[PDB]
RNA sequence: CUCUUACUUUUAACCAGUGAAAUUGACCUGCCCGUGAAGAGGCGGGCAUAACACAGCAAGACGAGAAGACCCUAUGGAGCUUU
RNA sequence: CUCCGCAUAAGCCUGCGUCAGAUUAAAACGAACUGACAAUUAACAGCCCAAUAUCUACAAUCAACCAACAAGUCAUUAUUACCCUCACUGUCAACCCAACACAGGCAUGCUCAUAAGGAAAGGUUAAAAAAAGUAAAAGGAACUCGGCAAAUCUUACCCCG
RNA sequence: GCUAAACCUAGCCCCAAACCCACUCCACCUUACUACCAGACAACCUUAGCCAAACCAUUUACCCAAAUAAAGUAUAGGCGAUAGAAAUUGAAACCUGGCGCAAUAGAUAUAGUACCGCAAGGGAAAGAUGAAAAAUUAUAACCAAGCAUAAUAUAGCAAGGACUAACCCCUAUACCUUCUGCAUAAUGAAUUAACUAGAAAUAACUUUGCAAGGAGAGCCAAAGCUAAGACCCCCGAAACCAGACGAGCUACCUAAGAACAGCUAAAAGAGCACACCCGUCUAUGUAGCAAAAUAGUGGGAAGAUUUAUAGGUAGAGGCGACAAACCUA
């Protein structure tokens, strides 16, 4: 969609939003923030993981990663490394204060391992099935990635077909026969339409 | 930055890659051949070392061509290597005098000459150098043939040749198609210059013609996948025949 | 003072420029003595618009639809599943030549059909 | 105005890495080693300053002789001048004669 | 607007309807005729000396009585060879600093990050 | 169609037919008054009047009397941060007539009524900004901005 | 600044309510003394044991207690403007009532003494899963006496003494986030009875203005 | 013109709004005589002298403006004419 | 007051329509500034034409008398071919060329003093100097290089062309 | 106290290495970015000149494909300035580096964009919080000129000696440049910040090495030879030449259009007189309304008139009822 600037600098607001355009103008050019470069197959960390706060004043203290921005390596810890602001102030009300997040970098959190609730190093293998699992060093137990709610919002458990929503019956159902003819020639034979003129020879250069 | 190569090669490497690498091996060594044609504005030392008069001493000399500039028109008859001098002159031959621009032109005729292998009578623009030339080659035929490329200075010239040498590959029977024995004799008179058919195709076109005609026989439609994939249907269903 | 960033259009230019220019409408028709415009009818593009009764497909797709490989048709594809199991049937037979390639669907040229597949002669 | 209000990052300076410890190393190849290379031989940089040197006339003249072919004409363009330049300077101008 | 993603979603799926049908026609017309593009087209050089890939107009006259069509230039004198050299070199430049760039921002990386030297 | 080559027609040659037309047209409240039976559309630059003839009856089946259309300039006027002038697209705009008498109002597609939901809101966050700010209470001058928090 | 950007998985994680969920109102006459009461301590009841579920190692008798020691260091905190150790303290709905009128003030809170022991009152606890969280409020009653003395910007008496003890009775309610596992009991807002005495009045003198009339009105009666 | 006068408008001056330009080494920036690179607010001998606005004037600041167009110089140019 | 004005051509290209903006207009809270939304709808105008051969001495001026020279803007026929229909584009404005929201430049039609279009004075005071006008006793070029300017409105002559 | 100040990145420079690059659909040589009609038009052709010779007129280095050496030798040349070989000789060659720049720097570049010109063409300026802005009552402060807090008291290059004391007393003709000589009423400079100007051979000297030998083939050598250190600026013309771009202004011309009321005479390169064209005289204006105008007064106004549109003639030229006019102020 929106084709961000070369430098721009991502934050805890999604890019497009009200803030970030207010934050992040389009004549803005600051200092690019140098991020550790981490492989989509070496990054480990997933929404809904349980990590442990190694750096801050929370730390020690064990959350679920709630959001993860890959382009700053930064996970979000619902609960935990938070300061207060003030939320919804005019002029009249001084507004309410609520606990805000801040991002965490990757190596500020360690992934837990399930059995023992300890935070423990991990590593990338590939079961005998052929999936690629997330395998702790110490202890070599498969940590299941977390199920979270999907992006769109919808969830196919509970979910009711519209007035407008093609059934599941009549959307795989095959009606295709493969044929040497095209959709033109098959349309008209569908509707009956004769044609009997025929097409001129033209010159092309 | 630099070039990886140097600009002056730059020309060399386009006939190795594209259509240019396709060309016969024959006609790019021609291209690549550059022999330095016979004097005609100089006069040759004629020897590689000559002793110089006022130190008495054996000093080697040089033969520096005159550039010579050839008009377009000169493309369509037979000047012989003759050509227009663009240079510099002294006026009264006094190097303290001014220095003038001079163009020395040949002087041009219109001649007809008959083509035995030919068999046909052309109206050449030529001048005194080219009838010497021809005469002491004993014919036209003989002239285009012995003459190089880089000495005809003449693309009517080098195209005259490709017509003769096609003719003299080809023994081709449309020379006196009447008198068999009068078409032998002219063939037997130039079998000297006797090349195969496939070089003989080649000889004196340029570089853009020698282009076209090698994309022209590189032309061809594509084959339908249809007639290729039943290829393949075919031999598979043998092969599993044998299996079983 | 003229302005040569700005797109070159037909509201711009004196009155012959102005009703020369058009929008990238195609043609319909030419135009006659007298200025009098003939309007083609075969020229004139015609929507076929066909009959949406009794029709079970919607706009939109039920989420419980079970994900499906993307398999991209080729014309390997296509010859396999349209031509090959004819080759095969005739070839057990026995009765298999070059010569009855247009049985099987083959055509040898494009010139005498409506649909021309090269060079294309029809609309989407 | 035109001084900094804060001190710079400060300069950490690793002496002791692979480059500053075998720094020197090998410049007596031609004495150590029967002669067999130059300790020119181990300069790395422009083709026409391997084991040379000369004023800028001179780098521009060497310059243009080894590589002006392989240079790119605007490039080229400015080294001839820079040569014409150089040479009335150098030719002509100047306190002593 | 209510809902705008059912917007983006109308256009996805007809954009892969168009996907499908070409896909089809595509393929047929491989079998048929073997050519890669329905519309007929040649590799010219235009006035510029650049190679473009010329798509094929139809006309009703052919090429060689065409008054408009004769009057475009598909050759290059030798005036336009000194202008593809300089643009060439322009090229060269660009992608040069674009190569040495990418060098310097890794260097500050492995200062930023001294432990991604294996 | 648009972005395609028509094919070209000679004389007693056949029929032009599109079978898969991306022609896509927007209906549009007039920005003055109208006549009862006139209806507004926005088509697209390379669509004829005689094509959106076809397209409504063709598709929706819409009988039409009378097609009129006119080509909108977009306003080239703003600038952006650089100076550079930014261009609003240009639009056609069609007017259609019906024909058998009907005539066409343009509906109220955002009704009063069915943008208020009678059913209750449960958000966490909406709730509490609204209860903290009704329970808490404003200064009182008596007090003098001595804060009221203490019970002493 | 009323709701964050919509369509976003990230949802504002809130670690108090806004309000009490079943006010606590005391019964008139109750300072003089420093059916209905076994269906208030049966609902009591019910909510101890959801708290005791989450937390098994816990005790009512305990809580006055325990309640003291908060109540008496949450106030400390804003003595020395403390505002790190009075989060853990205090709910982020009681933050800002502490605070915000004692920014730019100097305030000396002392504890002397307390008069009566500590009674919890009332412990309830709000619906279940709210929005996936269940919250505990219990209600202390404290009766004890107060030194308060608060100085205005530049330094100078605004209200209260330094040196004179008054008698406090205040109804402290506390919170505690059950679901949190590393949630804590914090004090969240206070209850005011309607039949409470009035507080001592401020040093300064008030002028309270009249309504400002444009020149086309006229005062009424 | 002798020989000027009266009135009106604009400008003007004051009040309110908006707000240029050439210029400017620093200036705490007087008069007379003498002196001096030969015509002094700045030097010598005298005289005068609380501070600071506003409106006029054009004797001076060799006043501002334009590296004098006149003159000469340059082995600096150019146009034109010619035995 | 009315120098105009309305319209077309040319040029320009949304540049005083609505709403939300208190950003500015050489002052000023309306808007010519910002964002969003609207708009100019063809009959007028632009965009035209099968071939080959052939034809075309006699102006215009109220075109009739009359008198001209500088000697002039307007025309077909024969044969063959041809059954078809109303598309496309311009349409807004207080506008263009002059660095300007310039006392300048700017084609034609109509209105010939107006039915259309506009405001010389921000308020005050009523000094000099300066600018633009009106009036003047008696004299009437005594002014000055010169009747310049103003007023009045005229005679004779010379030089050069 | 304001105004401001401060920053570290964006990227860039020079090398190495390696031989780059074109097309989703649709449109694009006609008035480019324009679906659809009779072409036959087609490329080649010595650079000059500034400049040096203290003028200038012959002449005056310009990569031509192996580093070095032969050698600045043979040779050429108003035998002047200066130009300058060859035979022969024959080496090394591992991309991913920096005693390179850090927002007036480094590319012009955030961009060939804004803007300027009819066109060719010319060509900018700038940014700066933090881990988090889903922490914005945040990230303290101090620093140029300019001001404000805070106008001024006889007298004088504004200072110095001083003094109880700011002044009063005494002493003192700013600076640079240029000159025989400048306070000079000679030059430049309002002021602040940043930027802005000495590049190298020949010998010689000094300090090491080795020594009738020196030097890592060539060269020098009757104490020499090898190596190092150490000496040579900046801005400015009027011009000249080559190749492009310009007749939308103006000069003249071509094709086809338009305008000229009323009166006199009725014949008119005729008279009076609007529109219109021109610009005689005077005043105003002179950074103006205007890089040539306003007001009045004037010349012409059926003609060698005025004027709209398209086209033509281009700088060694055009064009010109010759004013050395006019050819985009
Ligand atoms: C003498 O006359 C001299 N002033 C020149 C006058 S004309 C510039
Ligand atoms: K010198
Ligand atoms: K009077
Ligand atoms: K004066
Ligand atoms: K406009
Ligand atoms: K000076
Ligand atoms: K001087
Ligand atoms: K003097
Ligand atoms: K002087
Ligand atoms: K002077
Ligand atoms: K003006
Ligand atoms: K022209
Ligand atoms: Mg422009
Ligand atoms: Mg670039
Ligand atoms: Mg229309
Ligand atoms: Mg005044
Ligand atoms: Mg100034
Ligand atoms: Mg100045
Ligand atoms: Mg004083
Ligand atoms: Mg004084
Ligand atoms: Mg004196
Ligand atoms: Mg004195
Ligand atoms: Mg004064
Ligand atoms: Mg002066
Ligand atoms: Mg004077
Ligand atoms: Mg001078
Ligand atoms: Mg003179
Ligand atoms: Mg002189
Ligand atoms: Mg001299
Ligand atoms: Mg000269
Ligand atoms: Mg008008
Ligand atoms: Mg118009
Ligand atoms: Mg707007
Ligand atoms: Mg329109
Ligand atoms: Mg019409
Ligand atoms: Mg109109
Ligand atoms: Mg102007
Ligand atoms: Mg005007
Ligand atoms: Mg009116
Ligand atoms: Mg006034
Ligand atoms: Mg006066
Ligand atoms: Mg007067
Ligand atoms: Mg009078
Ligand atoms: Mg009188
Ligand atoms: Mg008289
Ligand atoms: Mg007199
Ligand atoms: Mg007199
Ligand atoms: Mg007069
Ligand atoms: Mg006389
Ligand atoms: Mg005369
Ligand atoms: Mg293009
Ligand atoms: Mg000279
Ligand atoms: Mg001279
Ligand atoms: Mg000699
Ligand atoms: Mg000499
Ligand atoms: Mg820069
Ligand atoms: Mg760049
Ligand atoms: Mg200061
Ligand atoms: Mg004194
Ligand atoms: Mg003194
Ligand atoms: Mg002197
Ligand atoms: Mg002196
Ligand atoms: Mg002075
Ligand atoms: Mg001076
Ligand atoms: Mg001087
Ligand atoms: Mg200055
Ligand atoms: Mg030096
Ligand atoms: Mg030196
Ligand atoms: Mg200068
Ligand atoms: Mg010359
Ligand atoms: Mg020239
Ligand atoms: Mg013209
Ligand atoms: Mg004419
Ligand atoms: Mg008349
Ligand atoms: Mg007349
Ligand atoms: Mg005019
Ligand atoms: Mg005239
Ligand atoms: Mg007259
Ligand atoms: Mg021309
Ligand atoms: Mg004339
Ligand atoms: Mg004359
Ligand atoms: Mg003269």
């Amino acid at each position: 969609k929106v084709t961000l600037p070369p430098h721009y600098r991502y934050g805890m607001s999604p890019p497009g939003s009200v803030a970030d355009k207010r934050k992040n103008p389009p004549w803005i050019r600051r200092r690019p923030v140098v991020v550790e470069p981490i492989s989509d197959e070496d990054w480990y960390l997933f929404c809904g993981d349980t990590v442990e706060i190694l750096e801050g004043k929370d730390a020690g203290k064990q959350g679920k990663v709630v959001q993860v921005i890959r382009q700053r390596n930064w996970v979000v810890v619902g609960g935990l490394n938070t300061h207060y602001r003030y939320i919804g102030k005019t002029m009249d009300y001084r507004g309410t204060m609520i606990p805000s997040e801040a991002p965490l970098l990757h190596r500020q959190v360690k992934l837990v391992d399930p059995m023992d609730r300890k935070p423990t190093e991990i590593e990338w293998r590939f079961t005998e099935a052929g999936e690629r699992v997330r395998v702790s060093t110490r202890s070599g137990r498969i940590i299941p990635k977390p199920e979270f709610p999907r992006a769109d919002g919808i969830v196919p458990e509970t979910w009711i077909d519209g007035p407008k929503d093609t059934s599941v019956e009549d959307a795989l159902e095959r009606t295709y026969v493969p044929c040497l003819k095209t959709l033109q020639e098959e349309v008209m034979e569908a509707m009956g339409i004769k044609e009997t003129r025929k097409y001129k020879k033209v010159y092309w250069y | 930055p630099l070039h990886k190569y140097p600009v002056w090669l730059w020309k060399r490497l386009q006939l190795r890659e594209g259509i240019c690498s396709r060309l016969p091996g024959h006609y790019l060594r021609s291209l690549e051949e550059e022999r330095t044609p016979t004097p005609v504005h100089y006069r040759p030392h004629g020897a590689k070392f000559k002793i110089n008069p006022k130190n008495g001493q054996r000093e080697r000399v040089e033969d520096v061509p005159i550039p010579i500039y050839f008009p377009p028109e000169s493309q369509r008859g037979l000047w012989g290597g003759e050509g227009w001098i663009l240079g510099q002159i002294y006026a009264n031959n006094d190097k303290l005098s001014k220095r003038l621009k001079k163009v020395w032109k040949p002087q041009l005729f219109e001649r007809e000459f008959y083509s035995e292998i030919l068999d046909k009578k052309f109206t050449v623009t030529v001048t005194m150098r080219t009838l010497d030339l021809i005469d002491e080659a004993y014919g036209l035929d003989f002239y285009i043939l012995k003459t190089p490329k880089e000495d005809l200075c003449s693309k009517f010239g080098m195209d005259l040749k490709r017509g003769m040498l096609l003719r003299l590959a080809r023994q081709d029977p449309q020379l006196h198609p009447e008198d068999p024995e009068r078409r032998a004799a002219i063939y037997d008179k130039y079998k000297e210059f006797a090349i195969p058919e496939e070089e003989a195709e080649w000889v004196g076109l340029t570089l853009e013609e020698a282009i076209e005609k090698q994309r022209l026989l590189e032309e061809k439609d594509p084959v339908p996948l249809f007639k290729i994939y039943v290829a393949e249907l075919i031999q598979q269903l043998q092969q599993q025949a044998l299996s079983e | 003072g003229a302005d040569r960033m700005s797109k070159w259009t037909s509201k711009r230019g004196p009155r012959s420029f102005r009703g020369r220019k058009g929008r990238g409408a195609k043609g319909i028709g030419f135009l006659t003595s007298g200025w009098r415009f003939v309007q083609i009818k075969e020229m004139v593009p015609e929507f076929v618009v066909p009959d949406l009764t009794g029709f079970k497909l919607k706009p939109y797709v039920s989420y419980l639809a079970p994900e499906s490989e993307e398999t991209p048709l080729t014309a390997a594809q296509l010859f396999s599943e349209a031509v090959a199991p004819a080759i095969e049937k005739d070839f057990k037979d026995g009765t298999f030549d070059p010569d009855n390639l247009e049985k099987y669907g083959f055509e040898p040229t494009q010139e005498g059909k409506l649909f021309q597949l090269y060079p294309r002669n029809f609309l989407r | 105005i035109g001084i900094r209000l804060t001190l710079p990052p400060p300069k950490v300076v690793d002496r002791w890495n692979e480059k500053r410890a075998m720094f020197g190393v090998y410049d007596n190849i031609g004495i150590l080693g029967n002669f067999e290379k130059h300790p020119k031989e181990l300069i790395r940089g422009p083709i026409w300053l391997r084991g040379w040197k000369g004023n800028e006339l001179q780098r521009c003249i060497r310059k243009r002789k080894m590589v002006g072919s392989r240079m790119f004409a605007d490039d080229l363009h400015n080294l001839n001048k820079r040569i014409r330049y150089l040479y009335k300077h150098f030719n002509r101008h100047g306190k002593f004669r | 607007m209510p809902s705008p993603e059912r917007l983006d979603k109308v256009v996805d799926s007809m954009d892969a309807l168009d996907k499908v049908v070409q896909e089809r026609e595509d393929a047929l017309r491989l079998l048929q005729t073997g050519q890669e593009r329905a519309r007929p087209g040649a590799w010219r050089r235009d006035i510029f000396g650049r190679i473009i890939w010329h798509k094929f107009k139809q006309w009703v006259i052919p090429w060689h009585l065409n008054k408009r069509y004769n009057r475009k230039r598909f050759f290059a004198l030798p005036y336009v060879d000194h202008f593809l050299r300089l643009e060439r070199e322009k090229r060269a430049r660009i992608k040069a600093r674009k190569e040495n760039l990418e060098r310097k921002k890794a260097k500050i990386l492995l200062k930023k990050f001294p432990h991604l030297a294996e | 169609a648009r972005n395609v080559v028509y094919p070209l027609y000679r004389l007693g040659g056949p029929q032009l037919r599109v079978f898969r037309t991306n022609f896509f047209i927007q209906l549009v409240r007039p920005g003055v008054a109208q006549p009862e039976d006139t209806v507004q559309f926005r088509i697209p630059m390379e669509m004829t009047r005689v094509d959106l003839r076809n397209y409504l009856e063709g598709i929706y089946n819409v009988p039409v009397a009378a097609v009129r259309t006119r080509v909108q300039h977009g306003s080239n006027k703003r600038r952006d941060h650089r100076n550079v002038r930014i261009k609003k697209p240009d639009y056609k705009v069609a007017y259609v007539q019906l024909a058998h008498g009907q005539t066409f109002t343009f509906p109220d597609l955002f009704p009063e009524k069915d943008e208020s939901p009678e059913g209750s809101a449960a958000d966490d966050l909406y709730s509490m900004l609204e209860e903290e700010r009704q329970q808490r209470q404003s200064s009182d001058p008596r007090r003098g901005g001595v804060p009221s928090w203490f019970g002493l | 600044l009323v709701i964050p950007p919509e369509k976003s998985d990230r949802s504002i994680h809130l670690a108090c309510t806004a309000g009490i969920f079943d006010a606590y109102v005391p019964p008139e006459g109750d300072a003089r003394i420093s059916t209905e009461r076994m269906k208030k301590t049966m609902a009591s009841q019910v909510s101890i044991r959801r708290i005791k579920d989450y937390d098994a190692n816990f005790k009512i008798k305990d809580f006055p207690e325990k309640a003291k020691d908060i109540f008496i260091e949450a106030h400390l905190c804003l003595n020395n403007s403390d505002h790190d150790r009075l989060h853990t303290l205090v709910t982020e709905h009681c933050f800002p009532d502490m605070t915000w009128d004692i920014k730019y003030k100097t305030v000396r809170w002392s504890f002397v003494e307390s008069l009566e022991p500590s009674h919890v009152v009332q412990v309830r606890c709000s619906s279940m899963m709210n929005q996936g969280n269940v919250y505990g409020q219990i209600t202390v009653r404290m009766h004890t006496r107060q030194t308060l003395a608060i100085y205005d910007r530049f330094g100078r008496l605004m209200y209260g003494q330094e040196d004179v003890p008054k008698d406090v009775l205040e109804y402290v309610v506390f919170e505690k986030q059950l679901t949190n596992p590393y949630g804590s009991w914090r004090m969240h807002t206070k209850i005011v009875p309607p039949w409470a005495p009035p507080k001592q009045p401020i040093l300064k003198t008030v002028m309270i203005p009249g309504p400002q009339l444009k020149p086309e009105e006229e005062y009424e009666e």
